[PDB]
């Protein structure tokens, strides 16, 4: 299909000056606005973005305006400054997946054939990484229904060119940054995957629970599909599997205590040097 | 009763004298 | 004058240690 | 204490043998409940002694903050009829007390004695002792400003030169090396002139025997010159005069400004507000310069939140504190936040403990102006009782900071914890 | 049905369950590993089917109240052991 | 009629914009208008940036029909914030950061519309990882010299916080003009955002890598850290009588041991410790 896509840091820090823009009643102000990159090969870049107006009702969830004119417009005014980029998709800054995104897709398609979509979290008071991004497939089933638009997830990851690295680089002089010490930051990472994991299994468990409880109809697909998860989680009390992760533990140990013994004498080598060009010196100063 | 109050204070002193000595180190280091 | 003997030992013990925790957080510091 | 009492009572020298122990038990210290606890027990010993000193009951007296004791001993004073010992805790009370202890102590002690409580609470001829001393015994030399009339410049040597020239003349009431040349005092395009005419009420401080008239030359409505900033500066001037004097000329700023102009006169007339009222948290003042903070304007955010800082001088209430700390987030300035750093600062002063939370509320904000008015904070909080939370704190939170900004004015709030024992702090 | 703790089922409570005979078994998990249902490995010399993967099915409301237990159950240690590395260690990780 | 302490805010799109636009047209000058707004008398603030199509030369680079730049500030109107045009920027790469003979030409252009206008120089050449180099200079008059240009009445924009350069200091600086001091205004929705743009989510956290590959790198290590320990016991062993301080200077040419032994003591750490932490991690974690 697509593989993946990746962002540059130019995007995801101009979409939340547009929250800034007219986010000021801050209630369900769902900001869409205009992808540009260039699908190079399979895997696909993006690197500018522009601005669409857009005005929807909180119920009512079939009204709303998608500017043709201001799309065609500034289409052809980005063209006029940069005749590289072509538009790819849309961003809106809802935090969740809407039930009328959809439709924009359809709308917009015309435009672009494969009309990806990126939700940027304006607000992540969830740890992890913003900008997921989705793409429109048929998902044929056999309850009935013939076919639905109902979008799957491609991976996303920010990127970086050799010009805004400077500028994300230089702006962050506000935050202290332990990445160039090791053993720390890894540590860091293992716990931030402890506490995402922590999150999904939370997400999970209060859906499940949820449609459990009365509440909700029972999905006829999923409860099965998360069936295959609790046919893995092998047996830690396994005779094999344990003989061989001692013997893997003591081959890494061996290592560790080569390393130990490696420092040792390094540092008894300075300390030496240091008390003998101290002392013969101030045997000399004296 | 008295000498008490003056080993309490030798016992500190010690641990006075020895972080003290524990601290130029740090400086130096601080220095360099 | 040996109650104050004791309180100044006891003042420099305990203000002895902000300095080695701050040395220790500036040595820390500088290397980034 | 239990037989604390019966030791410092058993037979010694009532001489500093038995008096050294208040100074070495208020010098080193722990904490506050056991502090009032061992100098409950010392107005005791000094009172009912056969020979109960009268001077030296003060000092226990205000960190016991009690108006029913020092009642209770000028009730027992004034019927004794010895006016040679009978005025001097009332110039000591002056001389160390806060102005908010004596406010609160005047009406215990007036519900002969008139112009003793006039002496407690005016204290104008106490002011005018200070005046005379400065006047008569007076030796300001004016070569060393002739030297320094040799530095030619549009920059501070020919235009902030005054407020050198005022400080060598702080208080003494002769003007005459200024006056000598009018030439001199026009080189500034209107921010000089701010401090031309401020440096006016620095040389009369204390002067309430000139009045108003003595700066009639220079007032808004007397002789209305072509540049305004005259007029700005003539009310910063008679602010500065009555430094914690606020009488009559509290009460001409407060109706001086309640028809007010451009914040140019506006900012010395605030500024005046503020100085000629810290400490009496006098709420006609805190409202006319709340709608001041309210004017949004980058000129006056200096001119109202000393101001508002400066009346509610740690009176810790909570009108003031949550009413500025949250105006300082949305307002997209620099001089707003820049004065109201030390002006949300200044609600704080020495509270130990009690200013906890709001400092772990605010050293921990994004805004670099409220990082250093968290560590200003921290500096007024624990002021002069130097203890290693405090300080820990204070050297660990910008020692190491990623911004500059507070850095500067991060271990300046080191001087504040520690002038009590100087002695160790250019070690450190 | 066994949850699997023992997935290696026996022959002979499949030739007991199916009603079939003793070597007609093979050939029948044979014909479920010629379809995908089943994914499994046949050892003959103990005579004994090991079992890795078995496709999905449809669940009611008690499995999945049972489910929900289990996922409980694996919620809680992820937290118990995030602990367990976050207290052992604070200034390394700062 | 005073020029006070000023200051400059920029906002974080307008200068990773500003880069990303000076280092796509790297050896020659690019253009480009800034949308901002005077917030007050004493300070200038630019919350966007923009560039227009242009047309350059080998020393000079010009402007093409205006109707794109009157279109696109109308139609920016539509959509969101409706500045003004505060100010403009160009490129100077490999120069001395300063205003030249026709840089300052159209700034008297520029100042003619507004007074508080800006002209503001970046470099992506000079620029490097930890720090952009940038500055912001306003056009003073060459006409009054004996009078003050600004007071000063206070000391934020002078020897404090920055020094004038040399070459600025040739080329013009504090004559026919001068430098205003940039700092930088960062709102929390962008705060809260910007400092977490490198993480991953839960599968890179809790990933062994291989053992296959960690066992054969660490065999590669040990077995190079054989050979540097072997040369390292004859370059302690040596160690000629004579002082470091020309010991120092015949270790300038191919000489290693001493010092490529804790480079490998941590590579060797960092890289057991964390996968040991790890397998234990995943394998009761999960169960």
């Amino acid at each position: 299909a697509v593989q993946k896509v990746v962002v540059h840091p130019l995007v995801l820090l101009s979409v939340v000056d547009h929250f800034n823009r007219i986010g000021k009643v801050g209630n369900q102000k769902r900001v869409v606005g205009v992808l540009l990159g260039s699908w190079q090969k399979k895997v696909l870049d993006v690197s500018n973005s522009f601005a669409v107006p857009f005005d929807e009702d909180d119920k009512d969830d079939s009204v709303w305006f998608l500017d043709h004119d201001y799309l065609e417009n500034m289409y052809g005014m980005f063209k006029k400054v940069n005749a590289r980029e072509r538009i790819v998709g849309w961003y809106h800054t809802g935090p969740k997946l809407h039930k009328n995104d959809i439709a924009i897709n359809e709308l917009m398609k015309r435009y672009c054939p494969n009309s990806v979509l990126v939700i940027i979290d304006v607000k992540p008071k969830d740890l992890g990484l913003p900008t997921e991004a989705y793409i429109s497939v048929e998902e044929v089933h056999d309850d009935g229904t013939p076919t639905s638009k109902t979008f799957e997830h491609v991976t996303s990851e920010i990127g970086a060119e050799e010009a805004e690295e400077v500028g994300v680089e230089h702006l962050l002089r506000d935050i202290k940054d332990t990445t160039v010490g090791t053993l720390s930051q890894r540590i860091t990472n293992q716990v931030h995957g402890l506490k995402g994991l922590n999150s999904k299994l939370l997400d999970i468990r209060s859906y499940l629970e949820k449609v459990a409880t009365g509440k909700l109809p029972i999905n006829h697909q999923i409860i099965y599909q998360l069936q295959d998860v609790f046919n893995l989680l092998p047996d830690v009390s396994l005779q094999e599997f344990v003989k061989a992760f001692y013997l893997k533990t003591n081959d890494q140990m061996v290592v560790v205590y080569l390393a130990s013994l490696i420092r040792s004498v390094v540092a008894l080598h300075n300390l030496i040097n240091n008390k003998i060009a101290n002392r013969d010196a101030e045997k000399k100063e004296g | 009763l008295r000498q008490y109050y003056l080993s309490k204070i030798e016992e500190l002193q010690l641990i006075v004298n020895d972080k003290s000595q524990n601290l130029r180190r740090l400086q130096a280091q601080r220095n360099e | 004058d040996l109650y104050s003997r004791y309180k100044k030992l006891q003042q420099e013990l305990e203000f002895l240690e902000v300095q080695e925790e701050y040395i220790k957080d500036e040595q820390k510091n500088l290397k980034k | 204490l239990d037989v604390f009492e019966k030791t410092i009572l058993e037979s010694n020298d009532v001489p500093g043998m038995l008096a050294y122990s208040l100074k070495l038990c208020m010098s080193l210290m722990q904490n506050k409940q056991f502090r009032n606890k061992v100098l409950r027990v010392l107005v005791k010993i000094y009172m009912n002694l056969e020979k109960p000193d009268f001077i030296n009951v003060c000092q226990c007296l205000i960190f016991l903050d009690d108006p029913q004791a020092v009642s209770d001993i000028l009730e027992k004073l004034v019927k004794e009829d010895n006016l040679l010992m009978a005025y001097q805790i009332c110039f000591d009370l002056y001389e160390s007390a806060s102005q908010q202890f004596l406010s609160s102590v005047i009406q215990n002690l007036r519900t002969d004695q008139t112009l003793k409580m006039i002496k407690i609470l005016s204290g104008e001829m106490a002011i005018e002792l200070h005046l005379q001393f400065l006047i008569r015994n007076n030796n300001t030399d004016l070569m060393i400003l002739k030297n320094t009339k040799d530095a030619v410049r549009n920059s501070v040597c020919h235009t902030a030169t005054v407020i050198a020239n005022s400080f060598m003349h702080c208080g003494t009431t002769s003007d005459q090396f200024l006056r000598d040349n009018l030439e001199w005092l026009a080189r500034a395009t209107n921010w000089a002139k701010f401090t031309a005419t401020a440096s006016l009420g620095v040389i009369h401080k204390g002067h309430e025997k000139e009045a108003l008239q003595l700066m009639a030359t220079y007032l808004p409505k007397d002789t209305s010159p072509g540049s305004a900033y005259q007029e700005g500066g003539g009310l910063y001037a008679l602010g500065l005069i009555h430094a914690n004097h606020g009488g009559d000329i509290i009460d001409y700023l407060l109706n001086q400004l309640k028809n007010a102009s451009n914040d140019i006169v506006r900012h010395g007339g605030s500024l005046g507000l503020g100085l000629a009222a810290m400490g009496t948290a006098r709420q006609d003042v805190y409202d006319l310069l709340k709608t001041n903070l309210y004017q949004d304007d980058a000129v006056t955010g200096e001119a109202a939140g000393l101001a508002l800082g400066l009346v509610m001088l740690g009176s810790k209430n909570a009108q003031a504190i949550e009413d500025m700390v949250g105006y300082a987030q949305e307002t997209q300035h620099e001089k707003i936040l820049r004065g109201l750093a030390v002006g949300i600062a200044l609600v704080m002063y020495g509270r130990m403990e009690e200013a906890d939370a709001l400092i772990e509320s605010l050293c921990r904000d994004k805004d670099p102006i409220l990082r250093r008015s968290g560590m200003y904070t921290v500096a007024m909080a624990y002021c002069g009782s130097g203890n290693n939370k405090a300080i820990r704190r204070l050297l660990h939170v910008a020692v190491s900071d990623v911004n500059d900004d507070v850095r500067r004015a991060a271990v300046e709030s080191l001087g504040f914890i520690l002038f009590r024992t100087p002695e160790q702090c250019p070690s450190v | 049905t066994r949850p699997a703790n023992h997935r290696q089922l026996t022959f002979e409570e499949i030739a007991k369950s199916a009603k079939i005979t003793v070597n007609e078994v093979e050939l029948l998990v044979m014909k479920a590993l010629s379809v995908g249902l089943v994914k499994g490995s046949i050892d003959e010399v103990d005579k004994r089917v090991h079992m890795t993967w078995v496709q999905p099915r449809v669940l009611d409301l008690q499995q999945i109240k049972g489910m929900k237990d289990r996922l409980e159950f694996w919620c809680t240690d992820v937290k118990s052991m995030e602990m367990l590395v976050e207290h052992q260690a604070h200034d390394i990780l700062t | 009629a005073v020029d006070t302490a000023e200051q400059v805010y920029i906002s974080s799109l307008a200068l990773l914009k500003m880069l990303k636009h000076g280092r796509a047209g790297v050896p020659m000058e690019v253009m480009g208008l800034m949308l901002g707004e005077f917030v007050d008398d004493y300070t200038v603030r630019v919350i966007d940036v923009f560039a227009m199509p242009q047309s350059g030369t080998g020393v000079s680079v010009e402007a093409v029909d205006p109707v794109f730049q009157a279109k696109m500030l109308d139609m920016l109107k539509q959509t969101g914030r409706p500045e003004m045009v505060v100010g403009w920027y160009h490129s100077h790469p490999g120069f001395g950061c300063w205003l030249s003979g026709v840089d300052i030409n159209t700034q008297q252009s520029f100042e003619a519309l507004s007074e508080r206008a800006v002209a503001v120089v970046v470099d992506p050449i000079q620029s490097v990882k930890g720090k952009v180099v940038i500055d912001a200079f306003r056009l003073i008059n060459a006409n009054m010299m004996v009078l003050g240009h600004e007071p000063r009445q206070t000391t934020s924009n002078l020897g404090h916080l920055n020094k004038p350069s040399i070459q600025a200091l040739i080329h013009g600086l504090n004559r026919h003009y001068y430098s205003i001091t940039i700092n930088y205004r960062k709102n929390e929705l962008e705060q809260k955002m910007l400092l977490n743009l490198h993480k991953k989510s839960w599968m890179e956290g809790l990933t062994l890598q291989d053992y296959s590959e960690h066992c054969k790198h660490n065999e590669s290590v040990v077995k190079e850290m054989l050979e540097l320990a072997k040369n390292y016991n004859k370059a302690v062993e040596e160690e000629d009588k004579m002082t470091p301080e020309q010991l120092a200077i015949k270790n300038v040419g191919k000489q290693d041991p001493k010092r490529h032994l804790e480079e490998h003591v941590d590579v060797l750490m960092t890289s057991n410790i964390v996968q040991c932490l790890a397998a234990m991690l995943d394998t009761v974690v999960f169960k």
